[PDB]
């Protein structure tokens, strides 16, 4: 398949970054796109073979090379905020079906000031008294707040096992200060179990949030914990009321 | 007469001294018009005949781009093919491809081709119906199986049956002065005492075009077909061709023999006598 | 088997006339693999500038190339094509005969 | 040349078979491919129709290709809320020599969950560490109930998302509201599209 | 004009 690394990345203006892309399908054609929030794929570069490359729609600030069949690295010479975006690598045969194969995607965020990168605050809210008696179900709400950038992955863990049934996280986060350009984000997720389950004191509930922030080796000087990539989690326990 | 556009591709692997070599050449009848070479510094499709130069940059960028996609596909075919015959990586091998179309005297479509070879032997080829394939051996069964899976033939149809001939007609009328041309053969004869009881008669045809020609020796009107030495039609170097046919006859009987030269640019078949 | 040795014909572009500039051709054919080495010789000496056509091949898949160079034929001067290929153990020389 | 997909938005209730349109100006194409993309997520290929073909199928998905009339249709059997996403159709040229594809801007699909016997309500959940800090949960509401956004900068309201209790074959919609402010205790939070047919408002303490 | 799409053997 097509594997892109990294998936998340934060940069300060001026840094040179390389997004890797590789495939093992012997595809002759590999391409790079950037898609800004609900805008549309915009072609940066593409190549049909080892040794060749061609520009696309937005090749500015982006260099590319194809030294081999498998790898098609995209490099930003000098990072700019305007380049903050989601990048997609895509490959295909230059014949056969001509089916496109997109990579996982890579979220870059270019900031002129690394201060503004905040880890999430995570809190869990216990099911309501009324709910349980009225519906015989218990809905836990997890709330991740104050994080930036919008790079997070949220999961619910019940009794040490990731659960998916009865969950729904916001498709996307919301700006705590919509007026601001660089507003910090919030995100809510729901885990609904049966009343009898929430009412068992043995049951352990936990909401974790994986945050992608600064590379351990990034510059930092703030009376505040270096907002590095990390996990922040809150938990709660079942109660016989 | 008839006309045709052919594209020949050669790819040779190099055990351990760089990428494989790719060489692509395009022809219209017996006239090369484009060429690409992995090892040339251009890295572009180059014009090789006068007409065609009128084609705009978009055309060149395109053919250049397409022909590199061809070199990758072949770069890979070299590895996959080893795998099918489970061959070592030590010796180089060769992959060849030849696709194109033909048109009648009226430029109407006639035939389509798409053939492939490995190490100088047939591997796989498109039947005349442009819908099925012919696999030479068990390795090609695999190439064939995935080609009918990826509806390859159905996709080629489009090209051979149309794009290919459209371009051919185009090059045919842009090149009238070169392509529509016909050059009758400058003809003559030789006589050299071969053995002590006989003398070779060699019938010459020179600077003619197209290459299609027929040299025929006769004795007493009955064409003595076996006993006729024919060299492979060869290029003169200037866009025309040369060819000869010879017969060794018992000395004295030279008056009895006759050479016959048929060629499109010839209004009526020649016949020469020593 | 997997190898075909080349055919070699050596001739001039135009009819040979002593003392008149012309082109000495060497047409190698029916060979495979493609790797081939071809020189033109003036009285044994290898002629330094020689050009050649782009590699192509026949319906039987064998390769063919035309090597060419200008020369001025004479009576005594001997010309020849010298070819080497994987099918050959010795360089293969073919003298130029102007009646052929 | 140009790929068009209208209606640009599509809203239906789960269970209904639906159609997604796709149109292209240049019929000279090698293939048409349908993708799927969810906000924050990646692109997922759905079907790939070669120019030589027609009806291609995968699971509940089915799609036709009428390359003559520059049209393709994506079918979907028994709509599941999980189908909600953006669908895109892209093409690649029969010639031109760039293999560069062309995308449409896609159609927005929202498959609303069928909440058999709804039970609108607004609960108040409390932080399991520090009291005081709590949250509001509008829940169990009907598919015909929009959750308009907040007008207050100190009030946050997340849209509805449906969650599924698979083993109990039960689905439910829910939105969340909260503040740092010392002002409301639910009841007021969702003042916008409330639809209080039965919005059970528990009596706190 | 060359063929645009070529399938690997």
């Amino acid at each position: 398949g097509v594997t892109q690394t990294p998936k998340f990345q934060v940069l300060k203006t001026g840094q040179s970054m390389t997004l890797q892309c590789a495939q093992d399908m012997n595809h002759e054609y590999m391409s790079w796109y950037r898609q800004d929030p609900g805008m549309g794929l915009r072609l940066i570069h593409y190549s049909v073979g080892a040794g060749i490359t061609d520009q696309g729609e937005v090749p500015n600030g982006y260099n590319v090379s194809r030294s081999t069949t498998e790898d098609f690295p995209l490099r930003l010479l000098s990072a700019a905020p305007s380049q903050t975006s989601v990048y997609f690598c895509a490959s295909s045969y230059v014949g056969n079906t001509g089916e496109l194969f997109f990579g996982e995607g890579s979220r870059l965020t270019v900031l002129e000031d690394l201060k503004n990168v905040f880890p999430p605050e995570v809190a869990v809210f216990e099911p309501s008294e009324a709910e349980i008696s009225h519906t015989q179900k218990a809905t836990l709400v997890c709330l991740a707040t104050g994080f930036y950038p919008d790079h997070v992955e949220l999961s619910w863990w019940v009794n040490g096992k990731e659960v998916h049934s009865g969950v729904c996280t916001d498709p996307q986060p919301l700006k705590e200060q919509p007026a601001l350009n660089d507003s910090r984000y919030a995100l809510s997720s729901r885990l609904r179990v049966s009343a009898t389950f929430w009412q068992d004191p043995r049951n352990h509930f936990r909401c974790q949030v994986q945050f992608y922030g600064l590379s351990e080796n990034d510059e930092w000087t703030q009376d505040r914990a270096k907002p590095v990539t990390q996990i922040v989690s809150a938990e709660a326990w079942g109660r016989a009321d | 007469g008839s006309h045709s556009m052919r594209y020949f591709f050669t790819s040779v692997s190099r055990p351990g001294r760089g990428e494989p070599r790719f060489i692509a050449v395009g022809y219209v009848d017996d006239t090369q018009f484009v060429r690409f070479d992995s090892d040339a510094a251009s890295q572009r499709m180059e014009p090789r005949a006068p007409w065609i130069e009128q084609e705009g940059p978009e055309y060149w960028d395109g053919e250049t781009r397409k022909v590199k996609a061809h070199s990758q596909t072949h770069r890979v075919d070299l590895g996959t093919l080893r795998g099918y015959y489970n061959q070592s990586e030590a010796g180089s091998h060769t992959v060849q491809r030849m696709y194109g179309c033909d048109v009648g005297s009226d430029w109407r479509f006639l035939r389509g081709y798409h053939q492939y070879a490995y190490d100088g032997k047939d591997y796989i080829a498109l039947k005349e119906d442009l819908r099925s394939w012919t696999a030479a051996d068990m390795a090609a069964q695999t190439t064939k199986h995935k080609w009918e899976a990826a509806h390859v033939a159905e996709q080629l149809r489009a090209y051979l049956e149309g794009t290919c001939v459209e371009w051919l007609r185009r090059y045919l009328e842009n090149g009238k002065e070169t392509l529509q041309r016909t050059d009758a053969p400058k003809t003559h004869m030789t006589h050299h005492a071969v053995s002590d009881h006989e003398a070779t008669l060699r019938c010459w045809a020179l600077s003619f075009y197209p290459a299609e020609i027929t040299l025929t020796w006769q004795r007493d009107g009955e064409d003595q077909t076996q006993d006729t030495e024919l060299v492979e039609t060869r290029p003169a170097g200037d866009g025309t061709f040369q060819k000869w046919a010879a017969v060794v006859v018992p000395s004295g009987q030279e008056q009895r023999y006759t050479c016959h030269v048929q060629h499109e640019g010839l209004p009526k078949p020649l016949t020469l006598r020593w | 088997m997997i190898q075909r040795t080349p055919k070699i014909q050596v001739y001039s572009r135009h009819p040979a006339e002593n003392g008149k500039s012309n082109f000495l051709n060497c047409y190698v054919s029916g060979f495979h693999p493609s790797d081939i080495e071809v020189d033109l010789l003036k009285n044994g000496e290898r002629i330094e500038k020689v050009e050649h056509s782009d590699l192509s091949f026949s319906k039987d898949w064998s390769f063919y190339l035309l090597y060419c160079t200008e020369f001025t034929p004479t009576e005594k001067d001997e010309y020849a094509c010298r070819v080497n290929h994987v099918t050959l153990s010795q360089p293969c020389i073919v003298k130029w005969d102007r009646d052929m | 040349q140009q790929v068009t997909q209208i209606p640009a938005a599509l809203s239906v209730p789960e269970g209904e078979n639906l159609v997604l349109n796709c149109s292209f100006t240049d019929s000279a194409i090698y293939n048409l491919q349908w993708f799927r993309q969810d906000p924050g997520g990646k692109l997922t290929s759905l079907l790939l129709i070669q120019s030589s073909q027609r009806e291609q199928t995968s699971g509940r998905l089915n799609a036709s290709l009428d390359k003559s009339a520059g049209s393709s249709t994506l079918y979907i059997a028994a709509s599941q809320p999980g189908d909600s996403a953006t669908y895109l159709c892209a093409v690649r040229p029969t010639s031109g020599g760039s293999y560069i594809p062309t995308f449409g801007r896609g159609t927005s699909l929202i498959v609303h969950p069928y909440i058999q016997n709804p039970d609108p309500a607004v609960y108040q959940l409390r932080d399991s560490k520090s009291s005081d800090k709590s949250v509001c949960l509008f829940t169990d509401f009907d598919s015909q109930t929009n959750v308009s956004q907040s007008k207050d900068s100190d009030v946050y309201i997340t849209d509805k998302c449906v969650l599924d209790m698979r083993s109990m074959d039960f689905k439910s919609n829910s939105a969340v509201a909260w503040s740092n402010k010392s002002d409301f205790a639910c009841a007021n939070a969702f003042n916008n599209s409330i639809i209080p047919e039965d919005t059970f408002f528990p009596s706190p303490e | 004009s060359l063929l645009m799409w070529i399938t690997q053997c």
